[PDB]
């Protein structure tokens, strides 16, 4: 029910590996959205196929307040198209690359969000996100989390269920996937560690720009605290970058209720971070829709068979 | 500030 035409093609807000993200206005009914337009030629060539149908599925299969919901999702003859629910605020990488650090607070807020679409993605739709990183998190015009980007997403994922593959950011990377042995939903709550990491200390737990080394590091180096930080901060955050995932807080049976009985998250009421009562501590200052402000300017300026198969039951429409 | 990252799979 939805082509090419019917939107309106106003700013580009990103260009990523496989494709671009566009804002878009809709002809029909005046909304704004983020459109991933994706070239079959590269996907097919460069073995994304897989990837793609997984991140259809799973926008398709979610509906969570921080989580992106997927309005429509197209094929041209040449093209793949998810049209998102749009992000204002940007990504917390560009807010934290300012700001060098987030308070304690701050950082209990967006957690808490982060906390309560992961737990929603393990315990009720069986998916392990794999990829959590400060890039794929956004903020909307209000300034609550959004998680988008679900190409990295594993489905059927239940209990103690393992798997084998070797994908991510290599930064965000949990030692059982260094290591090459079978893993699970455990994963995120180590990337999850590593973000709150960089938010409340303002750098990566472990760093070099050589992946080798990174990952040597990553494997080996105990971890190590700013003199400033919190004593419920530093236990989070030592039990979510624990190396073994049997040790890990959020490894268990329990999964994401682990770390919601944690003293660091003390006085959130878990119910009311679902409903958004919560104040967010920072407002996104956009004027109009099309405001991009916090989207890196490199970006925001620019003007606009068998490598093109079809793609069977990829087009979408919500209710 | 540090670098942005590049998703991957093997
Ligand atoms: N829904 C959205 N709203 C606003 N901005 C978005 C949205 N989706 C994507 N972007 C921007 O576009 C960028 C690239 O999109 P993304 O979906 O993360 O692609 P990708 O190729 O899978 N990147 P990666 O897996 O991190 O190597 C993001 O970093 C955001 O800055
Ligand atoms: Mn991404
Ligand atoms: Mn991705």
């Amino acid at each position: 029910r939805v082509t090419m035409n019917e939107f309106e093609y106003l700013k580009l807000l990103g260009k990523g590996t496989f494709g671009k993200v566009i804002l878009v206005k809709e002809k029909a009914t005046g909304r704004y959205y983020a459109m991933k337009i994706l070239k079959k030629e590269v996907i097919v060539a460069k073995d994304e196929v897989a990837h793609t149908l997984t991140e259809n599925r799973v926008l398709q299969n979610s509906r969570h307040p921080f989580l992106t919901a997927l309005k429509y999702s197209f094929q041209t003859h040449d093209r793949l198209c998810f049209v998102m629910e749009y992000a204002n605020g940007g990504e917390l990488f560009f807010h934290l690359s300012r700001e060098r650090v987030f308070s304690e607070d701050r950082a209990r807020f967006y957690g808490a969000e982060i906390v309560s679409a992961l737990d929603y993605l393990h315990s009720e739709k069986n998916v392990v996100y794999r990829d959590l990183k400060l890039e794929n998190l956004m903020l909307d015009k209000d300034g609550h989390i959004k998680i988008t980007d679900f190409g990295l997403c594993k489905e059927g994922i239940k209990d103690g269920a393992t798997m084998k593959t070797f994908c991510g950011t290599p930064e965000y990377l949990a030692p059982e996937v260094l290591e090459d042995n079978d893993y699970g939903r455990a994963v995120d709550w180590w990337g999850l560690g590593v973000v709150m990491y960089e938010m409340m200390c303002g750098r990566l737990p472990f760093y070099n720009q050589d992946h080798e080394k990174l990952f040597e590091l990553i494997l080996m180096e105990e971890i190590r605290f700013p003199r400033t930080l919190g004593p419920e901060a530093k236990s989070l955050l030592s039990g979510l970058l624990k190396k073994d995932p049997k040790q890990r807080l959020g490894g268990g049976s329990e999964d994401a209720k682990e770390i919601m009985q944690h003293r660091f998250f003390a006085g959130i009421v878990w119910q009311h971070v679902y409903e958004k009562k919560l104040s967010p501590p920072f407002k996104p200052q956009v004027t109009s829709e099309t405001d991009t402000r916090y989207f890196d300017e490199e970006f925001t300026a620019q003007m606009i068979s068998e490598r093109r198969p079809h793609f069977p039951q990829f087009d979408y429409s919500a209710s | 500030g540090r670098p942005r990252t590049t998703s991957f799979a093997e």
